[PDB]
């Protein structure tokens, strides 16, 4: 995968030593150029993982993240030309290093080959967006978002670190290959329960879950546009991607110590998604919003079928592409607005025709119509949940229709209705924020035509 | 203090340490604590202000009674067995008699109210000297002597001193006070892993010796000694306090910067030995540690401070003082990572 | 382990303690910690010449050398604190509470 | 020119830089050299060649 | 490339990490026995040694 | 070698050149009292060097070519405003006498270096021994409240108690009706603006505090105008004085050590003039001084560290 | 874990013994990470000292990465060193006590009774 | 240390009595140093109002002690089952609400309940698992 | 009540309380030197004997 990381990192010097104006130009181009080039990680064998290196190897779930990524990367490049335009040239340099940091790590986390490096690299995508949240945030309030959102994944990391040098002082080896094929059975000592808890938290505090999820509308809402993008669509994730691993050993336990976080889920997107539709911020409930969605996920890496392992990867990278779309989408009235209250900008349609559309397919793939990959994920985890208990349905049908209730709302209360006459500055949509929702939108549409790629390595 | 004495006086403390480290005599020992103790005083006191007065007050009665008892549990050993030679100790009150004092000359338990308000008193230069150099003598003794270690006792030194070191602080302006409580902090770091693999504890002493001085001489460039005149800095020095983010990270522990190393494999080692409960606990008690840190990396360049309009001249003007290894000290204060198999070159 | 032993042992406890205890005078602080040096020179003396361990004669020696040179150091500090505050009592140098 | 006085660091200190250059080398040539008789001293040691 | 890249490559590093879990396995537990009994090359804390004890005679006969 | 530890070691001392040659003096006169005139008749029959009177783009002087910077990015503060309109919310007033503060610091630290490090003592007009006199006769006229005044004295203690005062100074009296008319004489029309009673306060500063407490730290010199004019009496008796009284002979090597370490760089010299406490008239805003910072990058040599801007010259960079 | 082993001279970095062991290949990857280490304390020095960064005296950065290569190269040599001995005392003293670690005989999984557990 | 272990000498549910006593002086006792230090480092003003803020802490820990050696051997005789991680954990209010009655106020003593609760789970855990905390080195 | 009331109440403001509560007990020494030896003569005699650290 070096063929991937030597290019990334070699976009530090370039980026740090380009002309004071082309910084935005080189850095786009040569980020969608690592991007078709980790295209190529597409292709995966029957069973068999990618095993380039000792220490890299990946699968049909690492490389439809890992291009998740990199595609990503110009994304928010493109997003932060906007507002980073008033700054000196070092500290938009300082600006891009973060970002290709931050990606370059989530690169190596995906293609990790032992748990212990991939915590190594996967914690260390805290501290790029702690920066990026806290120095370049917006307002008072940023300063305890960093804090939140930093003790709150660390809180929750360091037992998973305990638990995972204590699997090497017993298995022998914390190599993900060696687990999944030396995987023994784990007994029901009073010792083994905290055990598979030490390794769950870690990976269940950044999905978010109920109640242990504040930090997300407390970051998301509040930091840059750049930074809100690759938290909601790929750092949530982090937490799906260790899950499916370090399930291949913590079992039969599942079977048990589920059920408190299952309802605890089960019930969550349900409150979760109610909360969105009683939201006052814009940015609150599409932050609101990503971890209703990423409940269902919850259940689904939980509940252990194959049926939803699919349903998972599927919804996992269909809300990335949506949470980012509508992140993007807000960030766009924020600024010309200068605020985020929803009702403030209502009835924008008969001033912004391609606006509209890119508010409607984006809350419609929120809705998930079919045949989007959202409902492809989303309906996998119902057969599988319902398989595991009829009774099931009648939640997450339910969350899916006050998913509705509100995913409509910020449409009617943003661009239905009638203009506000004291508003007179929005100016024509500019090109640079409506391409990005257009290399938002389409890769999803193209995805639905082949979604054979994202199942993971289940299908 | 003219300069000649004041190098010869730094020589006796680097003598009296060195001393430590390599005799193999109980009353030599003694001696290099006795001859560094004396060397010291007079160097906190340099610049002569009320308040270093008695801060080097504090530090005398303080290792005075640690040096006394460790006489005196020499003495026992003495007695119960004739020897002289640091191999182990042969009464196990004359051991636990020990650890307390040396401990005071660590300052980890709540033999520690010593720490805090000397390094406020005396100056940023013999606050670095006094917080990275002292230590490896009270450390080399227990490297030596970790056989005949009650691990209940020293355990409890090191939980008591992480504990107290995170908590206090949180409550700390005053950038050399929250320097004592965090190097506190570190000692339990480095004393809880004594007992399992001496190795272990020189690799943390090392890397928090980078930590320490390459966070002090960072404040020397910056000439600041509370929260509010370091915020300043970054409308002079803006490199100054955005390397002083990274450092104060690495300071916490927050991999992948190199003061996780640390850290990371003292826990390794311990569960090892299927301590389990007690790696778990610091591995939560080092965030209250994280906290000021972040506090300190919020005041500092995270978000820019009001400055003061009498720094015009202040930016027409460099520093002339020439700190070296600072740049060098940074580097393993940050990156060593990709290097950590390099701990047994100490093994 | 004969009774002088208790008595000098026992002896240096109270003068541990009495260190401890700061009441109301540095001067008097400085006399405990001196007397702490008179049972361990009086201990080890009695150690090493009971044992007739000739060659370590020396350490009790050796101890007295460190012994006032430490009494100096405190006497020294106790100039100053003395001077510039008016007295020895050790309450008046809390200009380091904060 | 801008600076009246002469900057602290207004010209290189020839002596300085000079050896800086002089140093380098032979931490060079040092590792070339120790590199190679390490790697004669292996062959004979283990009997490789 | 074909099956044989990915199928032998597994192999290699299968392997290769296969005895460095052993051998891990294996060093705790010497580690462990040979600090308890203490009768191995390493773990061999120091005692005094016994070229600085004097032979010569002394001045009292029985020593 | 720049003077540092390293030389004392090896047995630089400046007691040795430091002798009745070595008088660093400065006529601390009235507004227009002929002090300048004053100073430099000493500088050329006495031998010493001149020092002309620290303004508020000396420091510019002491950086670079010398030219006045811009006011924004030189003190944020100009004179102008202090004799037109006295009285502002802005406060430039008391800004000028921070930052005029500084800049005799500066001329006495330069003071200094000339005469540690050669023996050769130095001629100044007024000094930082006098800019408290202004900043009072600033108060009882109305121009800034009493907290920067009171703030004014804090930084003066802990930037000036390890500065040795001179060694003599010189007082030119010139009768303040007099100076009323001479600045109305001279015609500069900031000079018009000023207060009678201003000049007053300055002349009653320099004679209620200033010459009180300067007595006993150098000698009393007071001339009148009728005596001022005369450049030979005023330099006669400064060499008919003693240089007895003070602190200067019990000032050992070691002294001086401390001394020319610290005056040596400036840095901790005026630390303690940006001392934490946020005033109306000090305290720029964080947006404003970040641009600010920025602004002064732009200008040339104001880059890197002097000796490495290439915008200005300094060639073979890539070896420097 | 190796301060007591018999045999050990001390302060001496490299043992003649050690030098029967692969000296490190210069291209090693650690090797070649530590002369990144000295490249970015070049940086480092001209960022505090207000000096061209990247385009500032070469002479002064170019010691930097000479520096930490060599300090680099011993401290490899002494890390495969230590463990080599690590791996020598390994398997030396398991054949020293051959039956404190008995040999496994097989029990292939055609026989193991190991159950399943119904992931319903 | 012995009235420590003396806990374990008398088994669980049995000895009720004995088992709040235990804990009563393992509670007295931890109060003691409480009040020692405290007493120490936060000056007094009479000797009156130190061994009364020595008895105020002495009462709470001793208090502590007992209910919670109450709560302990009534429910492993409720249940007549010993072996139980809630048997310590009934200990949770027991030992909150006295502690924030002891100082009455609800907000210290319910927020307290669960901070014991599962510490006395947790110690109990210890109790029937293998676990150790100042583990001697193995290796 | 349940999100903005209750679950930022029941783990990161309580946490985030208690060590505000106590680090001030910890951090509000008056400096006495004769309390901070005191404070070691009862932690060196609880050391032993009574926590029995020596046996
Ligand atoms: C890790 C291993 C590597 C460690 C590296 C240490 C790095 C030190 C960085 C210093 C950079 C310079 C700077 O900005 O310095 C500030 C600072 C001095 O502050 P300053 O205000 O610039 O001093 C002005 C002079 O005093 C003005 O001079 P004066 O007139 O006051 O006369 C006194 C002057 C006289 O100096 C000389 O004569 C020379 O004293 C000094 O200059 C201090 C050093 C004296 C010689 C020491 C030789 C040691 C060998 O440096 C020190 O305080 C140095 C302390 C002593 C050495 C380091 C001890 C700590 C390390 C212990 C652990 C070692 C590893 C263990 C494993
Ligand atoms: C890079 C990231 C990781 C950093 C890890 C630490 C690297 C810095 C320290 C390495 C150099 C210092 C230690 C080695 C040295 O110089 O001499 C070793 C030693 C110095 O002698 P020594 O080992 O007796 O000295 C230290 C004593 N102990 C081990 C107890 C701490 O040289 C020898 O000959 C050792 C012989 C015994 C070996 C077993
Ligand atoms: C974290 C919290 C861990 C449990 C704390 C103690 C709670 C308790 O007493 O539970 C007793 C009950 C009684 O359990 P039980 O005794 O019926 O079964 C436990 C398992 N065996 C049979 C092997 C001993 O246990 C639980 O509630 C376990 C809950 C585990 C999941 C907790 C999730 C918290 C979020
Ligand atoms: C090992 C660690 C655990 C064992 C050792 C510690 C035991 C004692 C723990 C309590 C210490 C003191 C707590 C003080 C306190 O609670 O004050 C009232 C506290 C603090 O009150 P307050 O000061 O915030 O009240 C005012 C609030 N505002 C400012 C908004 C108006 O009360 C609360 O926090 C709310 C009630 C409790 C809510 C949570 C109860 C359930 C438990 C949740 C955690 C479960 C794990
Ligand atoms: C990860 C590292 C960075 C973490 C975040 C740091 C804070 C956010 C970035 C902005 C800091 C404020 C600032 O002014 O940054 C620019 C500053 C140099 O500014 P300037 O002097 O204009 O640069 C001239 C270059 N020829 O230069 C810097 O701030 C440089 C920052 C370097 C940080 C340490 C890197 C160590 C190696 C990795
Ligand atoms: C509260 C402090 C812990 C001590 C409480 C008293 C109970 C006790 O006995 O603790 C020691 C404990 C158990 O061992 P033992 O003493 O033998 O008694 C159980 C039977 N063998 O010794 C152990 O090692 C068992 C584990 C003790 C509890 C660890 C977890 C504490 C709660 C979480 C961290 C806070
Ligand atoms: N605020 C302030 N103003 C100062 C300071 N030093 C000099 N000035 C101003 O400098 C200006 C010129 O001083 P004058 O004494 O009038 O100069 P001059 O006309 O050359 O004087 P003579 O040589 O006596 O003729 C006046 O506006 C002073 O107030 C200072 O420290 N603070």
């Amino acid at each position: 995968m070096l063929k991937i990381i030597i290019p990334t990192t070699m976009l530090l010097p370039m980026t740090w030593m380009s002309k004071h104006n082309m910084i935005w130009i080189n850095a786009t181009v040569h980020s969608l150029l690592i991007s078709l080039i980790s295209l190529s990680l597409l292709n995966q064998l029957g069973e068999n993982s990618l095993n380039f290196s000792l220490t890299f190897f990946s699968d049909s779930l690492s490389a439809p993240l890992l291009v998740l990524t990199t595609w990503l990367l110009p994304l928010m490049l493109m997003a932060s030309q906007s507002h980073l335009s008033k700054e000196t040239t070092t500290r938009k340099k300082l600006y891009i290093t973060m970002l290709i940091l931050l990606q370059l790590f989530l690169i190596m986390t995906f293609t990790a080959t032992e748990l212990i490096l991939f915590y190594i690299l996967f914690e260390a995508t805290l501290v790029p967006t702690l920066i990026i949240i806290t120095r370049w945030g917006n307002q008072t309030e940023r300063l305890n978002a960093g804090l939140y959102f930093l003790f709150y994944t660390l809180a929750g990391s360091l037992p998973l670190l305990v638990a995972l040098v204590y699997i090497q002082n017993t298995t022998g080896s914390l190599n993900f290959l060696i687990i999944h094929y030396w995987s023994h059975p784990l007994s029901n000592s009073w010792s083994n329960i905290f055990m598979w808890l030490a390794c769950i938290m870690a990976f269940m505090v950044k999905m978010p879950l109920y109640g242990l999820h504040l930090w997300l509308p407390k970051a998301h809402v509040e930091a840059p546009i750049a930074g809100s993008m690759v938290l909601a669509a790929v750092l949530l994730k982090l937490g799906g991607y260790g899950m499916m691993r370090i399930t291949t050993i913590l079992n039969p336990l599942t079977n048990y110590m589920a059920y408190p976080f299952l309802m605890l889920s089960m019930w969550g997107m349900i409150m979760t998604s109610s909360i969105c539709l009683r939201q006052t911020d814009l940015k609150s409930l599409i932050a609101y919003s990503s971890v209703s969605h990423m409940a269902l996920v919850i259940v689904a890496i939980m509940i252990q079928t194959p049926w939803s392992f699919m349903g998972a990867t599927a919804l996992m990278i269909a809300h990335g592409l949506t949470s980012s779309m509508l992140f993007c989408l807000a960030n766009t009235n924020y600024e010309r607005v200068h605020s985020r209250t929803m009702i403030l900008a209502r009835g924008l349609q008969t001033l912004l025709p391609l606006m509209a559309t890119w508010w409607l397919m984006a809350s419609l793939t929120n809705l998930a119509l079919p045949p989007s990959i959202n409902l492809i994920g989303e309906l996998f985890i119902i057969t599988a949940s319902f398989s595991w208990s009829n009774i099931t349905i009648i939640l997450m049908g339910m969350n899916m229709m006050i998913t509705a209730l509100y995913s409509l709302y910020m449409l009617i209360t943003t661009q239905r209705g009638k203009y506000t006459h004291h508003i007179n500055n929005i100016k024509a949509s500019f090109t640079r924020e409506n391409a990005l929702m257009a290399l938002h939108i389409l890769p999803l549409l193209l995805l639905t035509l082949n979604p054979k790629m994202i199942l993971g390595p289940l299908y | 203090m003219n300069p000649i004495i004041y190098t010869t006086l730094i020589m006796t403390v680097m003598s009296g340490t060195m001393l430590v480290m390599i005799s193999s005599h109980w009353l030599l020992i003694w001696i290099g604590f006795e001859m560094n103790l004396l060397a010291m005083i007079p160097v906190l006191m340099k610049n002569f202000n009320p308040r270093a007065t008695e801060a080097a007050t504090k530090y005398f009665l303080t290792q005075a009674t640690a040096s006394m008892m460790l006489m005196m549990a020499i003495i026992i050993n003495l007695l119960y067995s004739g020897q002289w030679t640091i191999t182990k100790m042969f009464n196990p009150v004359a051991m636990t008699m020990m650890t307390m004092a040396l401990a005071m000359k660590l300052g980890l338990s709540p033999f520690h109210f010593w720490v805090p308000e000397v390094t406020q008193g005396i100056s940023l230069q013999a606050g670095l000297l006094l917080l990275t150099w002292q230590k490896l003598a009270p450390l080399s003794v227990l490297c030596q002597i970790s056989q005949s270690i009650n691990p209940n006792l020293m355990l409890t030194m090191a939980m008591l001193s992480i504990l107290i070191g995170g908590w206090g602080g949180l409550n700390q302006t005053q950038l050399r006070k929250i320097m004592a409580y965090s190097s506190i902090a570190h000692m339990g770091w480095m004393t809880a892993v004594l007992p399992y693999n001496t190795t272990m504890t020189i690799l943390n002493l090392l890397i928090y010796i980078t930590m320490t001085l390459a966070m002090f001489m960072l404040l020397i460039h910056s000439s600041a000694t509370t929260t509010l005149s370091l915020s300043h800095t970054w409308n002079k020095m803006p490199v100054i306090t955005s390397l002083m983010m990274v450092t104060l990270l690495s300071m916490g522990g927050l991999p992948p910067l190199s003061g996780f190393m640390p850290k990371w494999m003292i826990i390794q080692e311990m569960t090892k030995n299927e301590s389990i409960i007690m790696p778990t606990l610091m591995a939560m008690t080092a965030l209250l540690n994280l906290y000021f840190y972040m506090r300190l990396a919020y005041s500092s360049s995270l978000t820019m401070f009001p400055s003061t309009n009498n720094m015009k001249m202040k930016w027409q003007f460099e520093h002339t003082k020439q700190m070296k290894l600072l740049p060098t000290m940074i580097v393993l204060s940050t990156l060593v990572l990709p290097m950590t198999p390099a701990l047994s070159s100490l093994n | 382990m004969p009774l002088v032993y208790m008595n000098i042992i026992m002896a240096f406890a109270i003068a541990l303690a009495g260190l401890l205890m700061y009441r109301s005078h540095l001067m008097s602080s400085l006399l405990c910690l001196e007397g702490m040096m008179l049972s361990l020179f009086i201990m080890s003396t009695l150690i090493i010449l009971n044992t007739h361990f000739t060659l370590a004669n020396m350490m009790p020696i050796i101890l007295l050398v460190f012994a006032a040179c430490e009494a100096a150091l405190g006497l020294s500090l106790l100039v100053m604190v003395s001077n510039t505050y008016g007295t020895d009592y050790v309450q008046n140098l809390n200009l380091l509470q904060c | 020119k801008f600076y009246i006085r002469e900057p602290p660091h207004g010209s290189p200190d020839w002596l300085k830089v000079g050896l800086t250059l002089g140093t380098s080398v032979f931490l060079w040539i040092y590792l070339i050299k120790q590199h190679k008789e390490d790697v004669l001293e292996y062959k004979r040691r283990n009997g490789l060649e | 490339d074909g099956p044989e890249k990915n199928y032998e490559k597994t192999m290699a590093i299968l392997q290769i990490e296969a005895e460095k879990a052993e051998l891990r396995l294996k060093e705790l537990e010497v580690r462990r026995l040979m600090r308890a009994r203490g009768d191995g090359p390493w773990y061999q804390y120091p005692t005094i040694d016994k070229a600085l004890i004097d032979h010569s005679p002394k001045t009292t006969p029985d020593n | 070698l720049q003077y540092g530890p390293l030389a004392f070691v090896l047995g630089e001392r400046t007691t040795r050149k430091l002798t009745e040659t070595s008088k660093v003096i400065t006529v601390d006169g009235n507004i227009c009292s002929g002090k300048g005139r004053l100073a430099r008749e000493i500088a050329e029959k006495l031998g010493l060097r001149h020092f002309p009177e620290a303004g508020i783009h000396y420091a510019d002087s002491t950086t670079g070519d010398g030219k006045p910077l811009d006011v924004q990015l030189s003190g944020n503060c100009s004179l102008e405003k202090f004799y037109d309109d006295p009285k502002s919310n802005d406060g430039n007033s008391y800004r000028l006498q921070s930052w005029l503060y500084a800049s005799r610091l500066l001329q006495y630290a330069d003071a200094l270096e000339h005469l540690l490090s050669t023996g050769q003592g130095v001629v100044l007009e007024r000094s930082i021994y006098s800019d408290f006199v202004f900043l009072e006769a600033m108060y009882r006229q109305g121009f800034i409240r009493k907290q920067c005044v009171e703030h004014y004295n804090e930084v003066k203690k802990v930037t000036a108690c390890e500065y040795l005062p001179p060694h003599v100074v010189v007082y030119v009296d010139v009768p303040v009706p007099e100076i009323q008319s001479r600045i109305q004489k001279k015609g500069n029309p900031h000079e018009m603006k000023i207060t009678a009673a201003y000049l007053q306060d300055i002349e009653n500063a320099y004679k209620k505090t200033f010459l009180p407490e300067m007595s006993e730290k150098c000698e009393v010199l007071q001339y009148s105008a009728r005596e001022a004019e005369d450049a030979e009496k005023v330099v006669e008796d400064i060499e008919y004085l003693k240089c007895d009284k003070g602190p200067w002979p019990d000032q050992d090597d070691r002294t001086f050590h401390r001394l020319r370490m610290l005056v040596q760089n400036k840095l901790e010299v005026l630390n303690y003039t940006t001392i934490p406490v946020y005033l109306p008239e000090i305290t720029i805003g964080a947006h404003q001084s970040d641009r600010v910072f920025q602004k002064f990058t732009e200008l040339p040599g104001r880059k890197y560290s002097p000796g490495y801007n290439e915008d200005v010259g300094d060639k073979w960079i890539w070896l420097k | 874990m190796m301060s007591g082993r018999p045999g050990r001279v001390p302060l001496q970095f490299l043992p003649n013994e050690a030098r029967s062991l692969p000296p490190p290949k210069l291209t090693d990857p650690r090797l070649v990470y530590m002369g990144f280490l000295g490249y970015c304390s070049g940086l480092i020095d001209n960022a505090i000292r207000r000096r061209p960064v990247v385009s500032a005296g070469l002479h002064r950065q170019l010691l930097y990465v000479t520096s930490f290569v060599f300090f680099g190269y011993y401290l490899l040599k002494r890390q495969d060193y230590m463990y080599a001995l690590r791996d020598h005392d390994m398997f030396a003293y398991v054949k020293s006590h051959p039956e404190d670690f008995p040999e496994k005989d097989k029990k292939t999984y055609g026989e193991i009774l190991e159950e399943f557990h119904p992931v319903r | 240390k012995t009235l420590l272990h003396k806990y374990s000498d008398i088994p669980e549910g049995t000895e009720c009595h004995r088992k709040a006593y235990a804990s009563t002086s393992i509670g007295g006792a931890t109060g003691l140093i409480v009040s020692a230090y405290s007493i120490a480092l936060k000056p007094p003003a009479s000797f009156l109002e130190g061994v009364a803020r020595t008895g105020r802490y002495t009462f709470t820990s001793a208090a502590i002690g007992a209910i919670f050696g109450l709560t302990s051997c009534i429910s492993a005789q409720v249940r007549e089952k010993p072996d139980d991680p809630l048997n310590y954990f009934i200990g949770g209010c027991a030992g909150g609400l006295t502690l924030g009655a002891r100082t009455r106020s609800y907000g210290i003593g319910a927020a307290a309940c669960a901070y014991m609760g599962l510490t006395a789970a947790l110690v109990k855990m210890g109790q029937l698992e293998g676990w150790q905390v100042f583990a001697e080195p193995k290796v | 009540l349940l999100d903005l009331i209750w679950l930022e109440t029941i783990l990161p403001k309580t946490t985030s309380f208690i060590q505000m509560k106590m680090s001030i007990m910890v951090s509000n020494q008056k400096g006495l030197i004769k309390l901070y030896f005191l404070s070691f003569l009862i932690t060196i005699m609880i050391s032993m004997t009574l926590f029995n650290y020596h046996e």
